[PDB]
């Protein structure tokens, strides 16, 4: 679970179910399990909110390659079903702590960022800062090339 | 003015340095490398 604190470990949920159901199968310290999954009205609810965890934190982690993603292949890369993904979209999207944009006009929509509606600002940042990096290139090009030419 | 008559003054022929007194100045005071703004949007946004 500590490893889960990066990349979300978008793992087959049943595998983690093994990893945390064999806690109840501990021939050692098992009171951890009973505090976690020896419970029913909350321990099984802990499994449920763990599904919540995997889906919503995967929504978090996967925010990079977006602007093109399908409702079906969403579930395919979600370790959970499509209408399961439908309810997950629904709750995370009415919660809307992030701003995505989606529509079943195609179903190929995504847990997006503002979807880049911006003017030159994008171009501005890009051109300016990149060109600046290039002047930096030059200004250390002279330096380091001279340095490697010191002995000569 | 009694006890105080002024003398015509001047600066030296300083090209010996005036050269390096403008060469380094112009080269730096003007975008140094000069390959920098070549600010261009946010400036004209506020401008226009």
């Amino acid at each position: 679970l500590l490893k889960l604190f990066t990349t979300m470990e978008l793992m087959r949920w049943s595998t983690l179910v093994e990893d945390y159901g064999m806690e109840l199968r501990k021939g050692s310290l098992e009171s951890p399990a009973t505090d976690v999954f020896g419970s029913t009205e909350e321990g099984e609810k802990r499994w449920k909110d763990l599904k919540n965890r995997v889906v919503e934190h995967n929504i978090r982690i996967m925010a990079k390659y977006y602007t093109r993603i399908t409702m079906k292949r969403m579930a395919q890369l979600l370790d959970l079903s499509v209408d399961e993904s439908e309810a997950f979209l629904s709750n995370l999207v009415v919660n809307k702590t992030i701003f995505a944009k989606v529509d079943r006009l195609a179903g190929i929509i995504n847990f997006q960022r503002p979807k880049d509606p911006n003017n030159l600002l994008n171009d501005w940042s890009q051109k300016l800062n990149s060109l600046m990096s290039l002047v930096n290139k030059t200004t250390h090009l002279i330096a380091k090339e001279e340095m490697i030419h010191n002995l000569q | 003015n009694r006890h105080y008559y002024s003398i015509t003054i001047n600066y030296r022929k300083n090209e010996l340095e005036q050269k390096m007194l403008l060469n380094l100045h112009k080269k730096s005071w003007m975008e140094g490398l000069t390959l920098q703004d070549y600010v261009v949007k946010e400036m004209l946004e506020l401008a226009k």
